[PDB]
């Protein structure tokens, strides 16, 4: 890639039956001990990226681009995977070094791999192309970067041995894989899900992949998320224990956890002790702390204001990898700008909370530690009843998940499964003496002996290796629909790779936001607002967002629309500055005197005096020396005093414009300089409410200065025009 | 209730605590563990033929006409070996002729 | 007022020589302790208030409105005060007790008072006229939200005395008053400026008022902010001691507290050791705690999460009040909808705090201790150095101030005032031994025992009382421009007061936001974006944000603009609800069953599962039992099981759409329920990709759900129609 | 530098350097509040005026004449108090009279 050309999706697309990924397994960030960034040293940074965008406010300090410790997710999915991986290019310069792809609704009921590169709803269809097409994307964007990124996905469903091999020979750096997910959120036949997910996990260990639980699901059918917290730590033990057994590394395995609550609730008090209630109970474990969506609406500001609190849980407590959550996501399909936000948002609070456990610690005796042992008892209780009841599938049955209430509290409305019902129930076969499985990494029984005592650690010699160890081995399949896939999809934008139009999230596809406020009552806003919309030619109007600042008084409204029009990049007429730094530079090194006044019979002296105190702006600010005569001052002695003083610049205020006495006293100051010598030698600046910069240069004074004027424009003109004069 | 159901809990240290919560785990999950060991699903059979050459859409044929003839017991990647060394064919081939409907009768032999 | 009209500022504007402020002096909040507010108990709230509007987050906790303890200020100053009122009802409503306005520029050297109501350029121009319009509608507001409300501006300048006099009669309730900002910032001069504040304050302490220093001027002129703490000490110190021995009581003496960084310096870090230093020092003074501004840019996001690490800080230490920055204050001159994010972001992060020093403390030995004695010894040092140099005029004109050195590091530039200069330099005049002034209040040297010995405590007593004792004296002045004032503004948009358009600060202003990305880079897409918003009428378009995604893929542009057109109200078509908790309630008091298949051939099952589900939202999270059974299900096999279970509804899915067949299968379904004769008693919803609602009725069943069917929907339908049929 | 400006507060406890802190920054503006008892600005006497229930108008215009007149020692609220007794008149007659120009002969003697 090139910093300033656009990625060639068209390109990265040939060949993907050639592909193979350059790496395998997740990747964790370097800590950079004491690391120093322009004028800061961090404490808990790591290694910095090669290539990145710096927050805006970063011009400050030299445009300094720090990098927190956990490893950073942004969700891209939009149904159209080769969109996506644009985004994935602007995620990762602003710092995502995890991307994780939400599949197309309901994947997890497809019986095996689909093919190709069919259009997705409310997510990416996972398929071996469309994988190799973004983990290539990836590979380029990861090099331009700097740093490695994880590419992660979903092994859920009844088909989670078929996807864990496909990942594995792809080269996906983690996925998502908890059983229990499978039975109580899809209904998957639990005997079915339990007996699929060792194969599962076996492989996802083969491939050195981190896997992230499903525990978060939990908070999202909570009636009360804050009730919910000793499900939460069953489930994350389950998931933990089973997948360490399988054979997996502790280190790889990552509890999702999300705070339960938000504002108006006290979360952080509500949250923290089961925050540090489970990292106790999980030391060794990874945690992956995810942003929250139970509780969020429609509002941008809202929404960052709870995930900054969400990141100073994880700073309190520990996060290996921290999730984020976009801005915009209880308002709309996510859209590029508000990826960036949140890994913006994300990179920013963490950073600004850099040393923040060198300076501040948990009372861990006290409320807090009355709450965490509390919350343990509650969880070891909930372990006695699953046993009582005469284990795990005893305890879903009776309907011990997904209840309302706070354990051991049970309103008895939970989800039961059935250990004979749910998809694929009847689908299991005890292996005969004599099974067999020719490959690596397979969990159970496997009879190897029967054909050779030398092969049972390495069954796949007898094949001579299996798609694990001989990649030439793996069938690539393009696509099966002729009509659904990427190729006729970017047939029908080509016209867009000198046209130009706004998108949110495909290309072209016009959308834009629009926010206003409207004096008048909600739900009248709200319909004003459509009309003012279409008034502006945007189709496909949709308020998706409504806050009142009071009843009767106003309301703000915001919109999206469709700009159903096209421009030309050739039309636009595209016309072709010193810093404050450079002006001050300037001045320290040749010292710059100036006389000012009020000239006349002008009494108004705020104008001249804004543009050279301090306070806003003024050449002051510049180290500009001024001999300030005052108001009403006659202009022969204005004249006068900067001959007297040696003055290099006289600088005037006309304020009064009657009978354009304000150009008469400006011709008048150029007139009497000239009549006394020095016009040559000195720089007039006249200023005033109705001075047009124009007129005043034809009064024959070198600048003109009217509405608005600072300091900064003034101290400009100083320093260029005595270069100039030079 | 939540302070009756407690009572025995409330002498144990933390670490005895963690260790009972973790233990307790471990009995609940060992059996699911052992379905695992001792069992086998479409998926894991189709995922076995996925890692010995065979495409999904090759996988899902073979594994339908397996269940059909009540063979799962003997895992189908074991059954495309042993008819691929029992004809002297290559893996693919006696996969490819399975999925089609041939060799079954063989293999019930 | 009535909560659904608007404020009548034409009838507030009436009679204003005939008001009297209701109450006098400063407020703070009412501590609640242990406060029950939903489910929820608060550590650190006050008591709530009689009318608001809750966070958007709050309709998932019965829309409580907790408030915190500090006092919240907002800044609102648009140079049309009419406006601005209606503005203070806003904000009053989203929690603000502190409404501060700041002055039209530079009416520190206005030597007097003005009068009437002029229009202002940056500020409100303030005078008497002015503060009794809006003290008078802060009245009316703050018995409408049920709490008062504090009125606060600028004593500053070189009339303080007139102004404080002005403040202290009309029930101004605080005001920033500081001689060391007239000296540094506006060049007033040094003996002039400290001899009027002694009055000034004498003024403002006999009217019971808060005072809030100059310190966070210091921040902003800094080069760098994190080296000017060791000043900002002395600053308050110096002011803080000044106002205590005048008479001002400690408790009314705040100083204004801005934390000195922003990400991506590691900031709270640099912060907290300065924060908990000055809390130390000035243990027993108020603390005002003020956002940042010097490192802000024309990101809202940025601001907003910059703005939650500076709520941090105050609640790690400690903010008497806790003052606001609207997000937008680095884009653009304040929004109506800005100052409302800004009220609830500073409620929404203190609420999440909530509690949080009961879990959390600062680890003050160790890093942090060393650093706080640290800054400790530089202020003392300073203060050493001032005396040795002879005092606090010496130390001005030695340049001590405004140098951008880390002290004692002094780098030399400085700002020096000359002790007989600035503005005001020799107006300083000797009190004679019969001096004499006869009113309350009054600083100075003062002999009334000429006159009367009985006298000297109440010297108003010689004239029967001064305007602080007999309000009757005061000499009301209207409007001495007549063509420059509110009414002249007010019959401008008479017309507004059924047309209606968007404004952001003035009556009809028609100004609107855009936020658009367009696939280009930054210079490109800022003229492209403005040409977009010329095609969608917008007028006087302006680029007022914009970042970079990446240099080559995009940029996200935001601009404003304004509408040319209105809308009549009248001209509107307005068309003229059940909750979750309805419907899972009724299914809980009465049991809803029913029988679900993919019907005819089709095997796609996943979207008949999508709205079952509860992963996203099926109808299983509200309680209904499901029989699936599963897919190619023949439509009679789905009636005969329908009847044979004994369910009140069938759901069946069609998927392919191939020749009808989804339509077609639904009308077998509705002969066949009909055949069977039971139509009447089973509820029958059909649902399918290529389904349309009003196509599906027409085939005699019940309900059609299409693409983006929810849960919801399909609940809402089953009890819905349930009822119906009863 | 800072190393060596410190030394002589190194061995103070936190209760010594802050009382110290203190008691310099009271040293600091004790002249400053000297200043105020002992001197007047027109600003301060308008105030006068203002509480004595003159408007700012007429307040500027008396403290104009008062300093043209070389009698800002006396107060311009005393001149308008002193005028206000020896005329027998109200002290708001007294000042819009001053104000407008009368009685400085008077005021002066
Ligand atoms: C407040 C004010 C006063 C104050 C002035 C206080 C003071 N110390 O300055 C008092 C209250 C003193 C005053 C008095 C009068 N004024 Co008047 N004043 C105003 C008012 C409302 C504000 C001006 C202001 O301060 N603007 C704020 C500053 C920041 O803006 P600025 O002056 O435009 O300066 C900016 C630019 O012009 C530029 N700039 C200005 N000067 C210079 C110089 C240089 C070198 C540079 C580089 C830039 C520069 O930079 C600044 C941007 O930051 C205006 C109305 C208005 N809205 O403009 C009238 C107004 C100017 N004054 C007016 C009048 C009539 C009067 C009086 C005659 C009224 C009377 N008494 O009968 C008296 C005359 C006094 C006299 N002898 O001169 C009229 C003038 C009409 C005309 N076309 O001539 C105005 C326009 C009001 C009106 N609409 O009639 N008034
Ligand atoms: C993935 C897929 C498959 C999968 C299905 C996997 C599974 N277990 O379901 C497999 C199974 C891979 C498949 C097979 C075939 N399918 Co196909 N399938 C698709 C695809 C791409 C996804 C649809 C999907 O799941 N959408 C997501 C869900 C959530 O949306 P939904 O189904 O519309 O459901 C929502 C609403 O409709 C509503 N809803 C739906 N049903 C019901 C019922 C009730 C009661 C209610 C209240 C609501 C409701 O709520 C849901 C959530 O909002 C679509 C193309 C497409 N984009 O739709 C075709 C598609 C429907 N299938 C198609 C074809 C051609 C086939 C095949 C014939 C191809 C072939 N092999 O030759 C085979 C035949 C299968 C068969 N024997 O029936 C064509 C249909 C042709 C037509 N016009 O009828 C489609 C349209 C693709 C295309 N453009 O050609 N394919
Ligand atoms: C509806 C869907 O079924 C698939 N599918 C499987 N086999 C074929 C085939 N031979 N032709 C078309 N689509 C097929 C696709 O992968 C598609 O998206
Ligand atoms: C320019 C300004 O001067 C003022 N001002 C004071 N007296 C008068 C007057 N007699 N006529 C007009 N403006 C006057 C206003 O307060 C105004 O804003
Ligand atoms: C939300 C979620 C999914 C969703 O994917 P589907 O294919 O639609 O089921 C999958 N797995 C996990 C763990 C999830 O949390
Ligand atoms: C910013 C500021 C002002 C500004 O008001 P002006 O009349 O323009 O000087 C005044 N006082 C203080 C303390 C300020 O911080």
């Amino acid at each position: 890639l090139r910093v300033n050309e656009k990625l060639d999706v068209e390109n990265i697309l040939k060949d993907l039956d050639k592909y193979t990924p350059k790496r395998r397994g997740w990747t964790w960030r370097q800590p950079a001990e004491n690391l120093q960034m322009g004028p800061f040293i961090y404490k808990d940074a790591s290694t910095p990226l090669e290539n990145s965008v710096a927050l805006p406010s970063a011009k400050y300090f030299g445009d300094i681009d720090p990098q927190p410790l956990p490893v950073i997710t942004t969700e891209i999915a939009s149904g159209r995977f080769e969109d996506d991986i644009r985004r994935m290019r602007m995620a990762a310069w602003h710092g995502a070094d995890h991307i994780m792809v939400i599949r197309t609704a309901g994947q997890s009921h497809y019986d095996g791999l689909i093919e190709g590169t069919p259009q997705g709803i409310g997510g990416v269809p996972i398929t071996r192309k469309q994988v190799r097409a973004q983990r290539k994307a990836l590979d380029l964007i990861e090099e331009e970067v700097g740093r490695p990124i994880n590419y992660h996905s979903y092994v859920s469903g009844v088909a989670g041995p078929d996807i864990a091999v496909m990942f594995a020979e792809e080269g996906v750096n983690g996925a998502h894989q908890d059983p229990q997910y499978n039975v109580l959120y899809r209904n998957i036949n639990m005997i079915r899900s339990f007996i699929d997910a060792c194969e599962s996990k076996t492989i996802m260990a083969w491939a050195d992949m981190a896997q992230i639980d499903g525990a978060h699901n939990a908070n999202a059918t909570a009636r009360e998320a804050w009730k919910v917290m000793p499900e939460l730590m069953v489930q994350h033990a389950l998931n933990s224990i089973f997948s360490l057994k399988v054979g997996m590394k502790k280190s790889n395995i990552c509890l999702s956890t999300v705070p339960p609550t938000a504002p108006p609730a006290p979360s952080m008090y509500l949250d923290l002790p089961y925050a540090v209630a489970l990292r106790e109970m999980f030391e060794g474990y990874r945690m992956r702390a995810q942003m929250n969506t139970k509780y969020m609406e429609a509002s941008t500001r809202e929404a960052t204001v709870t995930h900054v609190l969400n990141l100073l849980i994880s700073k309190l407590t520990r996060a290996d990898i921290q999730s984020t959550i976009t801005p915009d996501e209880g308002r709309n399909v996510p859209w590029h700008i508000y990826n960036i936000e949140a890994c913006d948002t994300a990179k920013q609070a963490l950073i600004g909370m850099d040393g923040l456990m060198d300076m501040v610690q948990l009372k861990r005796e006290g409320v807090l530690g009355d709450t965490v042992r509390e919350l343990k008892e509650r969880a070891v209780l909930f372990m006695e009843e699953i046993i009582e009841a005469g284990g795990y599938f005893n305890a879903v049955e009776q309907g011990f998940f997904v209840d309302s209430g706070y354990y051991p509290e049970r309103n008895g409305d939970g989800i039961a499964r059935q250990i004979n019902g749910g998809i694929g129930a009847g689908t299991v076969f005890e292996r005969d003496e004599d099974y067999m499985a020719p490959v690596t990494a397979h969990f159970g029984y496997n009879n190897v002996k029967q054909y050779d005592e030398a092969l049972v650690s390495e069954p796949s010699k007898l094949i001579d290796g299996c798609t694990l160890e001989v990649p030439e081995k793996i069938v690539y399949i393009d696509e099966l629909d002729e009509n659904d896939n990427v190729n006729v999809r970017m047939e029908e934008t080509k016209e867009f790779r000198s046209m130009i139009k706004p998108e949110v999230e495909w290309q072209a596809d016009g959308t834009v936001l629009l926010t206003m406020f409207l004096p008048t009552s909600k739900r009248v806003a709200e319909f004003a607002a459509i009309e003012f919309a279409k008034k502006m030619n945007l189709e496909e109007v949709e308020v998706i967002n409504r806050e009142v600042m009071q009843e009767a008084e106003g309301t703000r409204i915001e919109l999206k629309g469709r700009v159903p029009f096209s421009i030309d990049i050739n039309s636009l007429v595209i016309p072709p500055i010193l810093s404050e730094d450079e002006i001050r530079e300037d001045i320290e090194k040749t010292p710059l005197k100036i006389v000012a006044a009020t000239v006349g019979e002008d009494e108004h002296s705020v104008g001249l005096r804004e543009v050279i105190d301090i306070k806003h702006g003024g050449i002051e600010k510049y180290g500009v020396e001024v001999h300030y005569l005052g108001t009403s001052v006659p202009v022969e002695k204005l004249v006068d005093a900067a001959i007297e003083l040696k003055a290099d610049a006289i600088l005037a205020s006309t304020i009064i414009s009657h009978d354009d006495i304000h150009y008469k006293n400006m011709k008048r100051i150029h007139e009497l300089a000239v009549e006394k010598g020095i016009r040559d030698k000195i720089m007039i600046g006249c200023g005033g409410t109705q001075v047009t910069p124009e007129v005043a240069v034809k009064q024959g004074v070198d600048a003109g200065f009217g509405r608005g004027s600072k300091g900064i424009h003034v101290a400009t003109f100083l320093v260029k025009k005595r270069r100039e004069m030079r | 209730d939540f302070q009756q159901r407690r009572a025995h809990l409330a002498n144990l240290s933390d670490e005895e605590l963690q260790t009972r919560f973790w233990e307790m785990a471990e009995k609940i999950v060992d059996p699911l563990l052992d379905l695992g060991k001792k069992n086998t699903t479409p998926s894991i059979e189709r995922s076995v033929l996925l890692r010995m050459g065979f495409s999904s859409l090759e996988a899902k044929a073979i594994v339908d006409k397996t269940m059909d003839r009540g063979l799962m017991g003997k895992g189908a990647g074991h059954i495309v070996y042993k008819i691929a060394k029992e004809k002297n064919i290559s893996v693919r081939e006696a996969g490819l002729a399975l999925s089609e409907g041939k060799y079954w009768d063989d293999a019930i032999q």
